[PDB]
């Protein structure tokens, strides 16, 4: 719902999306939270924000440490869904996108899971693990509950997963790292977002040039939050700068 | 889409990241293209044979079972080039990835014998390979880690999490996802994402069907029971595979209890593990309330796994297969008593095995029994760590 | 008196004290007793089949001699249980000493193997067993060391003159001198009084059997030659047996160079030696002007022998054998080099033989040559040596 | 010649023999000649003197050392051959009978070897390590230098055994540790002499009760000599001590 009216309202004034992605309850449950509500303040259209889990077998060291950050804050899933309540409840509009490993949907059941998804106001769900081959029963149980399953569409894929991801997915289409844009299109795919390496304004701009409703920047922002780790209070405006000047390449 | 079933009941599938679906539907094709290619059939068994030494010996303990009614017959694994079952099917796994036109080769390993297998069968086949090992392992393991680099191997420490092969596991994977174009990747266990659980039971089934061909031969008639540790599943499958049929035929899998299952710290998922989700598949693991991995334990680096392969998970399941579980001392035992009364020195991992076998026998001395122990490996590797820990005591 | 002929040519005999003849005697008798009785030859047969592993592979190379007209095959004793062929010969001496009814064992050893041989064979036969070794081998190939106690043998270091297989042997003797009553000395070498060195010959002599089994199946003609290290010469006569009826087929026997012939830090009797009379036996020696034995050198342990068996020195006399030498780093260039293009680690001792192998390939690349190794035994007691070694480099 | 004339002399006295043992070089050159002639000061009837041996396979820890000893002092064959020639200048009738290990007689020929011995003045040659079975080049040699060939009989000895030893020594046969003597003598074999654990008076009263000519004493001296190694002036009389509180075991 969220998404729709974002790109809506992004198509009424000719402009993409920029997407920011970071660890919930990293470096800390408190920090995290002043972090996302900075990302917010300089553009962030949307967010991805990722769980910790303990064997992020699909992120590289960047997320990883950052997943070691949370666990020594004692951050849990349960505390995660705590601070998406607080997110929710501060910013009622912007979407919020979870990045997920399959376990931990699966854990408690995965009908559960989305619902508690629902409840505190979460837009998306990104399983890393979890190609559309296996994503029935959590494209389904996202569906039920308002919840847009998100796929990734890899730089090796095929003219039948574009299929299958154009049909199966809500919200937008990850785009990892022209003509790509054009057959989503044609079958009538979520507004795709590209990813991976982008963190320039420039990749942004040739992004919506190419056809794409925006982008999303992955560690882009984790390199800019660990780099200032000793520094939190620089750290903030590292990102702030950022962001605003990443957002303005969508306008 | 897919040729062959990616599931054993609820378990198995291939739970990756998108990007390394290709790459899985590409082996899998490779695969059964291979097992249909009288020419890669002929290949397979050649270096079998006259490189690695199969058929390996099938050895009547005339010792352990004095004053008992059991018979038990250790299959030789530990005869086999490279010293444990890994490398039958790494040669089958290398030549798959010859097949495809893949030139390098990246494997992970706990025992470091997957390791070795890998290093060896890519030095003799033109391959290039790098391994990666929990830095614990690499430490308790060490005469491997020495080997494998001798071959030309590149030996990586993972100093993440336990350190041990979980997190070689994740680390293997994590490198596939970005060199998946040039390189195949080697499991080594019957475990991860479809097809793997099912190219390496297909490629390490020789060691159950010699065993019932020299049983049969030396007894006239079946065994009452086969016995195997279970790590990833591996050496255990390709125990099981041809007898599954042979319902007469016990199946029993042995899991490490380490310090012992209440004490949390051991590698048993299968029997005290929950269904979940990780390393591509959906299988028993050790894991918290809140569905974070668990890490596991066993005085046995290659049983040291949070996880297990999912056709055990469903032979478990339908009862046609039984596991339970035996303890660091259970096996210390069982590997002193077999060098003592045999003169074999076994792997700490296969002592697991006969632990249980001894179990069976010990409990009831009395039954009537031919019982089949898979001695996937010989000892030599844990010669340093049995030692400093029989010095403690 | 005795059955069997003590002499090769002007070599042999059995040059012990009085004391001892009753005992080689009775072992002469045995030994003759047990060839002729059809249930000791199945009894050592099924051994060496079901325990040992027997018949091992026969290897071709085929990356090693690349770019030349040389096929090279290698001799797996490296794959028989222990990890080496003495345990070929140890299965048959364990079981002539039951025939004649000792019960305990006494054994000399180098690089640990032949001592690692005796314990597993006595723990498998219900024998005691204790071992004698050089103080130098002790550390050198220490990984043997812990192997022979976990199965139950104890294990004497010699830190008498050179500490090495030499001195072993003299306790041996010592030792045997007094327990000659109750104990079997199970020499491990084709050396020493007789008749050691002719059973040692005939419960070896399987190696060459096989290979000319297994090389006419493959090639359907006999090798061109036969390579061999030669230390106290038991895997080279095992080899060599076989074959010596066939002229056509040239018998290499490698002893090590060490630091070089001419540096005098060498372990090669044969060719650069004197003969002399000593360990029981008249053969060629390392020895000072004056008659004293001299110590002998080599990176191997097992080769580390200021002497060599008596039928070595004869097939040389006459023509039939011929007899070079490997220096330590030209073993270690075979040892790398074979485990990085076969995938096979051998023991420092089999690598002077693959060093003469390779030389005989890269001198004459275009000589038609069709050649066998025996891979007398697995590197992995060489491990921390030549680790050690490539280190400083 | 002169075992011959000894016996003979010691049977005119109803007495026996007392041959003592010791390594020629052991602990020096100086030190072992003085050495010998306390032993015959002392009443040595004769003497059994060992050369020492790179590898002496058939020797106790005892001996082993002495060895090292003369090594350790430089000690070779030749310089042995210096001293028998010393201890024969000054002792004329004393039998001396050298324990040798078959390489070093047969290094420069065997030939050679008993020639030099009749040429310095040796009687006897027991070569430890050539039974009787090897013996025939040996004891041919020793005969045609006038050098008696010594033979041990050994506990575990036949009848054969007795025969060939009895038919081939000359000067004693060595006894190791009473129907044992009868045989020798009806075969007619050199002076039976008992040795091995002969290292008390009674041992060598009983022996020569026994039938024997007297008897050898091994190492019994060898132990005198290295329990006062750090004390030379204090070994030599040690040893007068013993040799004299020995033979007079034998009268
Ligand atoms: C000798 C041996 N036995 C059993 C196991 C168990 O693995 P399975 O799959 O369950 O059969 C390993 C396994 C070792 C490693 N993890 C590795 O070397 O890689 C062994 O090295
Ligand atoms: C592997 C191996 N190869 C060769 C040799 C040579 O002995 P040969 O008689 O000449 O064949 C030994 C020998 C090892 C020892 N000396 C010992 O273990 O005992 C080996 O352990
Ligand atoms: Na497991
Ligand atoms: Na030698």
């Amino acid at each position: 719902e969220r998404y729709e009216n974002l790109f809506a309202q992004l198509n009424d004034r000719r402009e993409g999306a920029f997407v920011p992605f970071v660890t919930l309850g990293d470096p800390g449950i408190e920090q995290s939270l002043k972090i996302i509500d900075t990302l917010i303040d300089a553009g962030a259209d949307a967010l991805e924000l990722g769980v910790p889990f303990s064997d992020p077998l699909a992120d590289g060291p960047t997320i990883q440490n950052a997943n070691l950050r949370a666990f020594a804050a004692g951050v849990t899933p349960a505390q995660c869904f705590e601070m998406l309540a607080l997110i929710r409840e501060k910013h009622p509009t912007i979407p919020i996108g979870l990045l997920m490993y399959a376990n931990l949907v699966f854990n408690n059941g995965i009908d559960a899971f989305y619902a508690r998804c629902e409840q505190v106001g979460v837009d998306s769900v990104l399983v890393a693990d979890v190609p559309v081959e296996e994503s029935a029963p959590f494209r389904q149980a996202a569906l039920r509950h308002n919840i847009a399953p998100i796929f990734i569409c890899p730089p090796n894929a095929d003219d039948d997963l574009l299929r299958q991801v154009a049909s199966y997915g809500r919200g937008y289409t990850y785009l990892l790292s022209h003509h790509l844009i054009e057959k989503l299109k044609e079958y009538h795919a979520a507004p795709a977002l590209q990813g991976f390496g982008i963190s320039s304004p420039e990749q942004v701009s040739a992004a919506v040039r190419a056809g794409a409703a925006g982008a999303i920047s992955g560690s882009a922002i984790v390199k800019i939050i660990e780099k200032n780790l000793a520094s939190p209070k620089q750290m903030l405006a590292e990102l702030r700068s950022f962001v605003s000047a990443m957002k303005a390449a969508s306008r | 889409t897919t040729l062959l079933n990616p599931y054993f009941g609820e378990f198995g599938g291939m739970y990756v990241p998108q990007i390394l679906m290709p790459a899985l539907n590409q082996l899998e094709e490779a695969f059964v293209s291979a097992q249909k290619d009288p020419e890669f059939q002929a290949q397979f068994a050649d270096l079998l044979k006259n490189y690695a030494g199969r058929p390996t010996a099938l050895t009547k303990c005339q010792n352990i079972t004095a004053g008992t009614r059991t018979t038990l017959y250790l299959k030789r694994e530990d005869l086999l080039h490279g010293g444990a079952h890994k490398t039958n099917q790494v040669l089958g796994q290398a030549l798959l990835a010859k097949r495809m036109g893949k030139s390098e080769i990246i494997a992970e390993t706990g025992a470091g014998n997957h390791g070795v297998a890998s290093a060896l069968a890519s030095a003799l086949l033109g391959l290039k390979c790098r391994i990666y090992m929990g830095a614990k392992d690499v430490e308790r393991q060490s005469p491997n880690v020495f080997r494998m680099r001798l071959m030309g191997a590149e030996v990586i420490p993972v100093h993440s999490g336990s350190a041990t092969l979980k997190d070689a596991c994740n680390e293997a994977l994590r490198d596939w996802s970005g060199s998946y174009e040039t390189a195949h990747y080697m499991l080594g266990t019957a475990a991860g994402p479809h097809p793997y659980p099912t190219i390496v039971r297909e490629f390490q089934r020789m060691i159950g069907e010699e065993t019932k061909a020299q049983i049969l031969d030396k007894e006239g008639r079946l065994p009452d029971a086969v016995i195997a540790c279970v790590g990833g599943g591996s050496n255990a499958i390709g125990m099981f595979a041809d007898f599954i049929n042979d319902t007469s035929v016990g199946l029993i899998g042995v899991e490490p209890g380490g310090h012992g299952i209440e004490t949390g710290e051991h590698g048993a998922p299968l029997k005290h593990g929950r269904v979940g989700i990780y390393f591509g598949m959906k299988a028993p693991m050790m894991q918290t309330a809140d569905g974070q991995i668990e890490e596991s334990y066993s005085i046995s680096a290659g049983l040291d796994f949070p996880s297990v392969g999912p056709q055990h998970a469903y032979l478990n399941s339908i009862g046609r297969a039984d596991y339970v579980s035996i303890t660091d001392d259970e096996a210390l035992e069982a590997f002193k008593t077999l060098c003592r009364h045999e003169g074999i020195i076994p792997a700490l991992e296969s002592s697991h095995a006969l632990a249980h076998a001894l179990k069976m026998m010990r409990e009831q001395p009395e039954k009537e029994q031919l019982l089949v122990v898979n001695l996937s490996g010989r000892g030599d590797k844990d010669i340093f760590t049995v030692h400093d820990i029989l010095k403690a005591r």
